[PDB]
């Protein structure tokens, strides 16, 4: 168990400010970039921000939608990453996650913030135990290549994320061997070779474009 | 190009 423990969310007013925290344990925090990603029903997953190492002068990149408003930072002596959110708006509502490592193995439990270019996946697929099922992930910019570093992430009830695959086809530590990553027909793909009852879940791909991530809309997998 | 460290 690596653990990423978040805090700071709540019920906030438009125009307000708020600061999120995530504390890491079980891995060498200072050696890895960290990201914030958010989920809303106005379709997250949405990558928000990243922060690199003490060797890159802690360089940062932000999604266009939060730039000039959000600030990401880290304190390596406390193994913590933070997100200062200013000028909040209704669009910032959702569940906020710290996540990183090859490139999204580990996810925090999430903290809810209530305020009051195109990656495509299959909406849904249906399999049964023992079958081999393949999920795909296409980019509107043309053929996915290894230069897009495709990751696959799994969401289970409720809002529990686990990274499966990064760097196109590298399985994260302790991920079951039935899970596999590939490139097939100019798309990224995830294959489950012998689906199990417990793989019923929502699967998200993420693709890298030079200096940022775009997440697919997610595939609902039912296992009858 | 992203965080490629294993």
């Amino acid at each position: 168990q690596v653990q990423l423990q978040e805090s700071g969310g709540g019920l906030v007013q438009p125009g307000g400010s708020m600061k999120l925290s995530c504390v890491a344990s079980g891995f060498t925090f200072s050696n890895y970039w960290m990201n914030w990603v958010r989920q809303s029903p106005e379709k997250g997953l949405e990558w928000v921000a990243e922060i690199r190492l003490k060797s890159n002068n802690y360089a940062t990149h932000y999604a266009e939608s939060v730039k000039g408003r959000f600030t990401i930072s880290r304190d390596d002596s406390k193994s913590s990453v933070y997100l200062q959110m200013n000028n909040l708006r209704a669009e910032d509502t959702g569940i906020y996650y710290c996540t990183g490592v090859g490139q999204f193995a580990y996810w925090g439990q999430g903290t809810t913030v209530t305020v009051s270019i195109v990656v495509t996946q299959e909406s849904a697929l249906t399999t049964s135990p023992g079958e081999t099922v393949t999920l795909t992930c296409r980019s509107s910019t043309g053929a996915v290549t290894t230069s897009n570093y495709a990751n696959w992430v799994q969401e289970k009830p409720d809002h529990l994320f686990t990274g499966l695959i990064g760097g196109t086809n590298n399985r994260a530590p302790g991920v079951p061997a039935r899970f596999s990553g590939s490139l097939i027909g100019d798309k990224a793909a995830l294959t489950i070779t012998g689906a199990q009852t417990e793989d019923e879940a929502i699967y998200f791909c993420a693709l890298w474009y030079s200096n940022h991530w775009v997440f697919g809309g997610g595939t609902k997998l039912t296992v009858l | 190009a992203p965080d490629t460290r294993p």
